[PDB]
């Protein structure tokens, strides 16, 4: 439907397509999908998706077929809000008309969190030394911001062939790269992932890059 | 081996959701009526006694309370479904609650809120409106719940 | 009756022309208001009634008193019994004529105004600009864990000095940083109830404790 989803669903397609890929953007939702190009056969009623939250009744999810760029068709199921309980075991059951079981998996909407990319990043010289202070804003409409860790990226060229990484402490949304190299124009961008054990999911889309040029030496 | 409910933050999410549950039902007019009692638990705390209580003894007060509430929300979402004009805004919150309780009822079962329930030891309020259901909602959450988890989280 | 004047007087200033309520041990409530009055003023004027959501409206025995400012102050002290926190409490102050004087709805747990922490003690910490503050939560107080503090540091009025920093909930200690060498500072602390289960007003500063930095410089 929305680019946000397609583009966010690509990151996962490269993580095991012939497996059910679910993920929650803000612990208040859940969607599972899987791709497969097919024959003129595959259509509306050809697959039945069913889920069940711990010791409760089973419920059938309406299904959503859609044609992806790579030609394949996409099937997805946005769980009904009333069933996005995090910390509660979710068992997923898929099936094709006849009665063949394609995928079966048990999860927790809280261990598959794929967060929107961070926002508000901007660099700026450390008035107290040849470093770079990096402030930024976690993802919007996203809870548990105190449970999100950030990985920063440091690039001196898409062809400079020389980079450097860093991991930020859950909660901290600012860091200064002290040990660096001057009179050089660097660029940075950050991604965000929830913090285990409590949570878990997948790295977030990198943020818009940002550029600056350290003083001298 | 996580008794998750204890991580202050993990729980704070709900309390803050209910703050939104409320903050919306207030600006709510006639379209927040329940057209039925809906028995909710008693949310008022009297520290000179609670402080005097015992975890175990509180626990029950809470477990039972949570339960009853959970029956409500459902009953709310319910009466809200068959409704002609379901104030979309109201909808969402009514749902998050439904789920919130589900996740909570679990994290408590952890601590041992149930085991510390049907152990033979030594009220009625009713929301004729949603505006109140949510009020009564958070008040129990940050109220008795939040006050129990603490002492019990050792 | 004593320190009451203190807090009451504290609050007052912050918000003068309205109805003020607050709580201490959380096992008590006291509301009031101070109006200048010459040709008329006295208890045989106002009627004070309140009610705990889902409970019968009641009236409170209002009291009176003279103010250091020459005005009067009517207060009410809900009977300990009716100090239920976590349940809408509605208040209506009416004049004998029957005019709508004051009207408000509150949560006892939301108007706590603790005293002021005790035993503050900040001593040097060998390293550079680093100070170690230590203290104790307000006396006879419930739910320490839920109290969040706030320290103040100043270079004395000898440089138009200030600096404020908040602490985590329940944390009775703070380790400052980046303090000018050789200077007479003054560390103060404040108390308050954390949200969202409580909340209220900022406590009165505790007894200050000063100290002078050596010469950790170049």
């Amino acid at each position: 439907p929305d680019p946000k989803f397609e583009s966010k669903a690509a990151l996962l397609a490269a993580r095991g397509p012939e497996e059910l890929l679910c993920f929650t953007e803000r612990l208040e939702d859940l969607v599972c999908f899987w791709e497969e190009a097919a024959s003129a056969g595959v259509g509306p009623g050809q697959y039945s998706f069913s889920y069940q939250l711990e010791d409760e009744p089973w419920k059938l999810c309406r299904l959503h077929q859609a044609p992806t760029a790579r030609g394949a068709v996409r099937f997805w199921c946005s769980l009904p809000t009333a069933d996005t309980s995090s910390f509660v075991p979710l068992e997923l059951r898929v099936t094709a008309a006849s009665g063949a079981p394609r995928y079966h998996r048990v999860i927790h909407i809280n261990e598959v969190v794929l967060l929107d990319a961070p926002v508000g990043l901007v660099a700026r010289l450390a008035d107290e030394s040849g470093h770079v202070v990096l402030r930024w804003l976690p993802p919007p409409e996203t809870p548990m911001t105190s449970h999100i860790r950030y990985e920063v990226d440091v690039s001196a060229g898409q062809g400079a062939g020389s980079v450097q990484r860093v991991e930020i402490l859950e909660g901290r949304t600012e860091c200064v790269l002290s040990n660096l190299r001057g009179r050089t124009r660097y660029t940075f961008a950050v991604r965000a992932r929830m913090a285990e054990p409590s949570f878990g999911g997948f790295w977030s889309e990198w943020s818009e890059p940002v550029s600056l040029l350290t003083p001298s030496d | 081996p996580p008794r998750l409910i204890c991580d202050s933050r993990v729980l704070e999410r709900y309390l803050l959701e209910a703050k939104e549950a409320e903050k919306i039902t207030t600006g709510c007019a006639e379209h927040c009526s329940l057209n039925e009692k809906i028995t909710v638990p008693d949310t008022k705390v009297n520290f000179y006694a609670w402080k005097r209580m015992e975890v175990g003894q509180q626990a029950v007060e809470v477990w039972q309370g949570l339960a009853l509430l959970s029956e409500a929300v459902l009953r709310g979402q319910a009466l809200l479904v068959k409704s002609s004009q379901p104030w979309e805004p109201l909808q969402l919150h009514v749902d998050k609650a439904v789920s919130g309780l589900r996740s909570l009822t679990t994290l408590l079962r952890a601590l041992g809120a149930q085991k510390e329930a049907i152990s033979p030891p030594d009220r009625t309020i009713t929301a004729d409106t949603f505006r109140k259901l949510f009020r009564v909602y958070s008040n129990f959450l940050r109220g008795k719940l939040k006050l129990y988890t603490g002492e019990a989280c050792r």
